[PDB]
RNA sequence: AUGAUGUCAUACUUAUCCUGUCCCUUUUUUUUCCA
């Protein structure tokens, strides 16, 4: 799932990168894919 | 009542039972004390159930046999009414699978019977020699044993002369001659003060009607004998001849254990008996080589081991008296079937070997090595290579070598068990040929490649091994060609995929460049390794522990027809062999990193490991700084230390404890060589004992602890004093590891500083209002005590005497 | 079509490692944009 | 030179069978000596007769004819010395003219 | 209850002070141990080292140098001036601003011997330049803040800075002797 | 957890994985002196093992310099039983 | 120990009882036990499990993992004991279906032995002066009244195994257990063999605590 | 803990050693013994009380080892 | 101004592991008013 730390990194990956690059931020966290991603975002 | 009460007040075996060593001391020293007046009266009823109850255990058992011998020491005449209950309640544990019960029952009866009333024993267990039972009887008989070891034999031989001289009982005469081969069990060599006397006891039953008594007089002889070695019949020939007759006027039992008697006596007798002896005996065993029985195998096999095994048996008289029978009837396929057989039979024939030489055993077991059942062929090769592996092959003829050698070959490629019983063979049996092997070279060869090109990997795999074995004399025979070939040959395999077929190649390699050196190698190592290098990529134990070897080897000696540039990109692989799962493989890669740093400088190595003690996961990075430390050992220390100190300054975590641990490899590899070293490194070290970390200061106590070991009677005792005002500190701590590092920085310091300086540091702690900081003082002064106590009688300090106790030590202060 | 004169690809740990200072170059940006006065990076790391 | 360690006191016996080792509390060894088969002397692993809370004013080899051999040493018991608060034990405490034997048989040594 | 009679035996701390025979010693929790007259002889004997200060705290060794910032280790001279620094700079610089394409490029096509660095620079700095450093004796146990504890004892009038010149108006340097400081002009003139 | 029944004239041995470090102080160099054991750690099945690992007697536990020059090798068989 | 015999090895109310009583006393101690605890049809009925229990489960290798399922199903919490409990429970709930142990992977013979034997100590019960009553659903009676039967069949945690609580010599727990994963601190079994290693079956997690409870006079509070 | 079992067991092994609540007559009377057996052992400290007195080394001896059985006064209470 | 309490994940230590593990033979115990 979800925790506070890799919530918070999402946040701060988002807020600089845009909102459709999804492998990038993807990259930056660690065991998380880009659905994943997209999804708790969304 | 007095007796409930004292029963009351004894049950403090309660305060020796649970307590502390406190409570074992009251109440063991009172009642060692007390043990006259508390008598053994109500205790042995008390004291019996709990050493028989089914679970007292190791240590109450050692407790409680601890009170029966030391209240028997006191008790000498206060425990005698109760003799036979404790003699028949323990009885059974002398005769007993419990080596422990045997050694206890043994020593509490010794006690018992030691400060016990004499007679009583004798008393009591006459007419128990007589009964009807063979249990009783060998109980009591063990016992008598067991009595003897408690008083001594003397006090008693008239009444053994008795209970075997007893014209009632051939039951008591039976009971009687096993007492005797008890004793000679259980007291071995302290019988030559008798040495005879038993024998007169014994010569009435060998000639007994009952097989019974004949048969257990027999083994009486035999244990006798074993524990009556070398020294021979001067006692024993009084009873030499109903041996001899009922040999053979006998049948069974008798036979085994009366053979086993005079196999026993076989070694202790002399010429004109053990040649008279030996050569009557002979005719029985011809007649017994066939015999179908186990124990009767064992027991005429050892027999023939020892019987034709000495100088009195001639070479000729065995090769044409016992040999025809003995490979007739034992080399059938049943022995080698035989879990037992197998094995002793080896034992008898390789000592026949032994005997009378290689050029007629080899020649009577050459074709058993194309036998059906290839436990057989496996068990003859197990013999020949004992064999020509202890003796050599001097006399081993032409045909002879032909046979074995061809023997050889079929047993190896028949080969169906992943073993190294063939492997060994073959190494053995070239090993002895040493030269004489050279026309079958290429048979051999020829042989082993047709195996190297076979479809299954297993087979392909053991003929890389077999060439691992025989690598060097395929050289020293100077084959040109053929080790030519298997070289290049070699070199062509270098491309399998199957790990376990790879690792063996790598091994076939390595030991074919072990034999012929590097600068006459078939493909020039400088091909070799620049094959090699692709392979340090293979992620697999086996491969990867072989591969690295030979690299290993190469940059060792090698290492100038290989480019600079090679050997760094040799370095950059190495850089992750440092994860394999084996240690082995690490330990080989830091030796590397080691002869490349001696074979390129140093200085390009050491700057690819700091860069690596960046990488996190620890086993990395531990191995790295071992391989730092090694690079230093070996180009001077000089040249790495002010890279690593300078490499103290990023600030990073993992690399500064790098930087600490490395140093602290290097002053344990130096050593002695540190007294250079010490000054530049205080000065960082006390750097990182000033707060960093936990870790921080537990590698900054090792690195002072090596550097004290190392600079053990130089005289740099200022920087290790100063070291010491700044790992003391760190005494209060709690953490495992860390206080564990500091203590041990206290040992080295404490040989290298000397004991004055820290008993000063141990001083004022001692007694000190808390407790924690009272135990980690004696702690220290117990380890600082323990190891040089006697230095300290120099340096303990001046303690005034008070009224009633005297506290100066006047001896000291005598002026002269 | 890859392309000739190229090293390898980054083997986990080296990805791990470089992971590692990407996440705290992000970091510094972040707490650059929130421009934060109570913060220290220790000579630890 | 420490107290428990053996070394201050040594006895043989007087044919040349064993040694023993001694220190002046709690510990004492014994070694066998047998000439090996080229009579090149060996020595085996040593006995053991450790006894706490005890001196040892000397040892000495008692001479026996081929028996065990048996060594003789003084002692005394600092023991309960100790343990009395009055200092009475420290008087009324007497030496123990000792003997202590072997069993080269059962090879250990007997109070 | 036992342990409280003893502590009726547990003196005062004049008790002590004034039975013992150097009271310099006596501290706080120095009567509740069980053999206060010993522990104050021995405390007071010559040349032994006393306790850390820290057992009594809560906190642990120096989770209180936690706070701070701190300043890299600097190096002895005698290995700077070898310069090993700089070499070490310049191959810092170089890869941190190289890329991973050209790392692992530089893995494979390795930039042998990019620097040197002679011998005898070395072996000299190790075997011909390397000093003593600053030792403290026997007993001076390094305890927190100690080296931020700046220092004092020093009662002598004479003891001077070049700092203390500069900012009080007097000379720094040989000058130190045949510099009387604005304080001896009122030591002249009033005492 | 040791043995230390006191020591012998027995000499101990290493199993291969165990080979090369010292009984203690876990070293890898610089061995000088052998290592001996108890007779009752030295009887039977445990006839050349590995005072380490259990394994087969092969190689020979020695005792790294640093536990000659403070003596810890004057205690006897170290065997973790 | 168990209470059948005095301090002088003669028969108490509690020690004839159960010799009139069929079966053994540990058994026979845990069904007095249930006339304490009112759960005496869930006693009884574990009492008929363990009568018979070495054939319960069919575990043919040509269905292993439906086999393995149709058991795990009623994996309990508590222990092996009230598994069987269940187990019954739902086989004479479905009215004594052979089918239900048929589909269920039980084997009937087991099942069905093991009621009758129930059936007769109900009709032992009235002699045994056992009032009929139910846990009404607390097993920490059910648990319970295990310990005070089987008090002697224990083991506890050791960091070098599970080992026993008396003789602290060294058990193994059977692979098949209902806590063979859970593995639990403080332990009654109702084997002890050595098959391959050392085992114990129908094992189930205790209290240490229930122990002062029942046997401060062979278990006492040091030793736990 | 069985570290404690082999420790007072380390405390029966060495005669000397102490523990947390030692008490200043256990701790003189032991390094009063060591002392004497050392006076004993070392060959030259015995010249040198032997000639201080003017006793001679049986004498000396003979008094070091009735001095070891009661040093330092009577015990503690 | 640093308490213990923690079902906190992360970081870290021991040249600490990757080689120290697994499924039962046989079979037996008397019983009670029906409604
Ligand atoms: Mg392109
Ligand atoms: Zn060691
Ligand atoms: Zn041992
Ligand atoms: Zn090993």
């Amino acid at each position: 799932v979800w925790r506070n730390t890799e919530d918070e990194i999402l946040k701060a990956a988002v807020m600089k990168y845009g909102k459709n690059q999804w492998s990038r931020i993807a990259s930056l966290l660690h065991r998380k894919s880009a659905k994943q991603c997209k999804a708790r975002w969304y | 009542p007095e007796e409930q009460k004292e029963r009351k007040i004894m049950k403090l075996l309660l305060k020796i039972k649970n307590g502390t060593p406190p409570m074992r001391k009251a109440a063991l020293r009172q009642i060692t004390d007390k043990a006259r007046e508390f008598g053994a009266g109500p205790l042995f009823n008390q004291i019996l159930p709990l050493l028989m109850s089914p679970t007292l255990e190791d240590q109450e058992r050692h407790l409680l046999v601890k009170v029966i011998d030391r209240i028997l020491y006191k008790l000498d005449d206060l425990v005698r009414p109760y003799v036979h209950k404790i003699l028949v309640v323990i009885e059974p544990l002398l005769i007993d699978e419990d080596y422990y019960a045997r050694v206890e029952g043994r020593e509490i009866i010794s006690n018992l019977a030691k400060a016990a009333g004499l007679a009583t024993m004798i008393s009591t267990m006459r007419p128990d020699i007589d009964n009807m039972d063979e249990y009783v009887r060998n109980t009591t008989a063990r016992a008598f044993a067991v009595v003897a070891s408690a008083l001594g034999i003397p006090s008693l031989l008239p009444f053994l002369k008795a209970v075997c001289k007893s014209k009632k009982s051939w039951q008591a005469r039976h009971t009687g001659i096993k007492i005797v081969q008890q004793i000679a069990i259980l007291m071995g060599c302290a019988i030559l003060p008798h040495l005879r006397s038993l024998v007169e006891i014994i010569e009435h039953g060998l000639v007994d009607e009952q097989q019974k008594v004949r048969t257990i007089s027999a083994l009486a002889i035999a244990a006798l004998a074993e524990a009556a070695t070398p020294y021979g019949i001067e006692s024993f020939d009084s009873v030499l001849k109903p041996l001899w007759k009922g040999i053979r006027q006998h049948r069974g039992k008798g036979l085994a254990a009366f053979l086993k008697a005079i196999g026993y006596l076989i070694p202790l007798m002399d010429a004109e008996y053990a040649n008279y002896y030996t050569r009557e005996v002979m005719l029985i065993l011809i007649r017994e080589f066939q015999s179908p029985d186990e124990e009767m195998k064992k027991i005429v096999l050892k027999v023939v081991k020892q019987c034709c095994g000495t100088d009195g048996v001639e070479a000729n008289y065995i090769k044409t008296e016992i040999l025809p029978p003995f490979f007739k009837h034992f080399w059938q396929h049943r022995m080698a079937l035989d879990r037992r057989n197998y094995r002793q039979l080896v034992d008898t024939t390789v000592e026949l070997a032994n005997k009378v030489g290689a050029a007629e055993i080899i020649s009577r077991i050459v074709d058993d090595l194309k036998d059906e059942a290839e436990q057989y062929r496996k068990m003859v090769m197990e013999t020949i290579e004992k064999i020509m592996g202890n003796l050599g092959a001097a006399d081993i003829d032409h045909k002879l070598e032909e046979q074995l050698i061809d023997g050889i070959l079929y047993a190896f490629q028949e080969q169906t068990t992943e073993d190294s019983v063939m492997l060994n063979g073959f190494g053995t049996v070239v090993n002895a040929l040493g030269k004489r092997v050279k026309p079958y070279l290429p048979q051999i060869c020829g042989t082993v490649l047709w195996r190297l090109n076979n479809k299954s990997a297993k087979v392909r795999q053991q003929a890389a091994d077999l060439i691992s074995r025989t690598a060097v004399v395929m050289k020293t025979c100077q084959e040109e060609k053929l080790m030519g070939h298997l070289g290049v040959v070699l070199y062509e395999y270098l491309g399998e995929e199957y790990p376990e077929v790879l690792g063996s190649i790598l091994g076939a390699l390595k030991a074919i460049v072990n034999v012929i050196g590097m600068h006459k190698m078939t493909p020039p190592i400088k091909d070799l390794l620049p094959r090699l290098t692709p392979i340090l990529k293979n992620r697999h134990e086996k491969v990867q522990e072989n591969c690295i070897d030979l690299v290993g080897r190469i940059a060792d000696r090698g290492a100038e027809y290989v480019s600079a540039r090679e050997w760094m990109r040799i370095c950059f692989e190495l850089l992750e062999l440092l994860k394999a799962h084996k240690k082995a493989i690490r330990r080989a890669t830091v030796n590397t990193f080691g002869y490349i740093a001696k074979a390129i400088g140093p200085h390009d190595v050491l700057a690819t490991l700091l860069n690596n003690l960046k990488v996190q996961e620890r086993q990395n990075r531990v191995c790295t700084t071992v391989a730092i430390a090694i690079v230093a050992e070996t180009c001077s220390p000089f040249t790495v230390l002010p890279a690593l100190m300078n490499e103290y300054r990023v600030p990073e975590l993992n690399v500064q404890n790098g930087v600490l641990k490395s140093l602290s490899f290097l002053f344990e590899y130096i050593g002695e060589m540190g007294k250079d070293y010490i000054y530049a490194v205080t000065p960082l070290l006390e750097d990182a004992l000033m707060d960093r970390d936990l870790v921080h200061r537990q590698t900054a106590s090792a690195v002072v602890q090596h550097m004290s070991l190392g600079v053990y009677g130089f005289g740099c005792e200022d920087s290790l004093n100063h070291l010491l005002n700044y790992v003391w500190p760190n005494v209060f701590e709690t953490s495992p590891h860390v206080i564990q590092a500091v203590m041990g920085a206290l040992e080295g310091l404490r040989v290298a500083i000397g004991p004055c300086r820290m008993l000063q540091y141990c001083l004022q702690g001692l007694f000190h209002p808390a407790r924690k900081v009272r135990d980690v003082y004696w702690k220290i002064y117990n380890s600082i005590y323990i190891g040089s106590q006697d230095a300290l009688i120099a340096h303990y300090p001046r303690i005034y005497n008070d009224d009633k106790n005297t506290y100066i030590r006047y001896e000291l202060d005598y002026i002269l | 079509g890859g392309k000739t004169g190229s090293g390898g690809v980054a083997s986990s740990s080296e990805s791990n490692r470089d992971r590692r200072e990407r996440l705290r170059q992000l970091a510094l940006e972040t707490i650059d944009i929130n421009k934060d006065p109570y913060f220290m990076k220790n000579h630890l790391g | 030179c420490r107290r428990i360690v053996p070394g201050q006191f040594l006895a043989v016996d007087p044919k040349g069978r064993a040694v023993m080792i001694s220190a002046i509390e709690k510990q004492k060894l014994v070694y066998i000596l047998n000439r090996d088969a080229a009579a090149r002397l060996t020595i085996s692993s040593p006995l053991e007769a450790h006894k706490a809370n005890t001196l040892v004013y000397h040892v000495v080899g008692v001479d026996v004819g081929f028996e065990n051999p048996m060594f003789a040493c003084l002692e005394m018991d600092y023991e309960e010395a100790d343990n009395d608060p009055t200092g009475e034990a420290a008087a009324n405490t007497q030496q123990t003219l000792t003997f202590y034997e072997l069993d080269l048989g059962l090879n250990h040594v007997v109070r | 209850s036992k342990k409280k009679l003893r502590r009726m035996n547990r003196f005062t701390v004049a008790e002590l002070k004034q039975l013992v025979a150097r009271p310099d010693v006596v501290e706080m929790h120095d009567v509740t141990a069980q053999d206060p007259k010993l522990l104050v002889h021995l405390k007071a004997t010559r040349n032994s080292v006393p306790v850390p200060r820290h057992w009594c705290f809560k906190r642990k060794y120096l989770q209180g140098k936690r706070g701070i910032e701190k300043p890299p280790f600097e190096l002895p001279d005698f290995i700077k001036r070898t310069g090993i620094q700089e070499m070490r700079e310049a191959l810092q610089e170089k890869e941190e601003q190289k890329t991973m394409k050209s790392k692992m490029r530089e893995k494979v096509r390795p930039k042998m011997g990019k620097i040197d660095i002679d011998y005898q620079k070395l072996h000299d700095a190790f075997f011909k330049w390397q000093t003593k450093p600053k030792l403290t004796i026997h007993g001076d146990l390094y305890y927190e803040g100690k080296e931020f504890e700046t220092r004092l004892k020093e009662k002598k009038p004479g003891d001077l800075s070049d700092e203390l010149r500069i900012s009080l108006g007097m000379p720094v340097g040989p000058n130190a002797h045949k510099v009387p400081p604005p304080w001896l002009i009122a030591m002249q003139r009033y005492g | 957890i040791f043995c230390r029944k006191q020591a012998g004239v027995a000499i101990g041995r290493l199993c291969e994985k165990c080979d090369g470090k010292c009984v203690i102080c876990d070293s890898y160099v610089r061995p000088c002196t052998l290592v001996r054991i108890c007779d009752e750690c030295n009887y039977g099945s445990y006839q050349g093992r590995c005072v380490i690992c259990g394994g087969p007697g092969v190689s020979d536990a020695y005792y790294c310099k640093e536990c000659t020059i403070q003596e810890k090798d004057r205690d006897g068989c170290p065997k973790i039983v | 120990a168990l209470g059948a015999l005095n301090h002088l090895g003669e028969l108490t109310t509690s020690g004839r009882k159960m010799a009139e009583l069929p079966v053994d006393p540990m058994l026979s101690k845990m069904i007095l036990a249930s006339e304490k605890y009112s759960c005496s049809e869930e006693i009884l009925t574990v009492a008929a499990m363990l009568s018979v229990n070495n054939s319960i489960f069919y575990r043919p290798k040509d269905k292993v993992v439906h086999a393995d399922n149709a058991r795990v199903n009623f994996f309990l919490p508590g222990g092996d004991h009230l598994v069987l409990l269940n187990v019954y429970t739902q086989w004479a709930e479905s009215g004594y279906s052979s089918q239900w142990c048929y589909e269920n992977f039980v084997q009937f013979r087991s099942m069905r032995r093991a009621r009758d034997v129930r059936e007769q100590l109900e009709g032992l019960l009235e002699r045994v002066e056992v009032g009929l009553s139910s846990c009404q659903g607390d097993y920490i009676r059910v648990r319970k009244a295990i310990t005070a039967g089987y008090f002697y069949h224990t083991a506890r945690l050791t960091r070098s195994g599970y080992r026993t609580v008396k003789q602290q010599q060294t058990v193994f727990i059977h692979p098949n257990s209902s806590l063979f994963e859970q593995q639990p601190r403080w332990l009654l079994y109702h084997e002890l063999v050595l098959t391959t290693k050392e085992f114990m079956r129908q094992v189930l997690e205790i209290e240490s605590s229930w122990l002062l409870e029942v046997a401060p006079h062979y278990y006492k509070a040091k030793e736990l | 803990y069985t570290i404690h079992s082999q420790l007072e067991h380390l405390q029966s092994k060495y005669i000397g050693t102490g523990h947390a609540d030692t008490t200043k007559w256990e701790w003189l009377v032991n390094q009063h013994r060591d002392s004497y057996c050392s006076y004993m052992g070392h060959f030259d400290l015995l010249n040198y009380f032997a000639i201080a007195e003017n006793e001679s080394k049986a004498r000396v001896r003979f008094n070091l080892m009735e001095k070891m059985l009661q040093p330092c006064g009577p015990p503690a209470d």
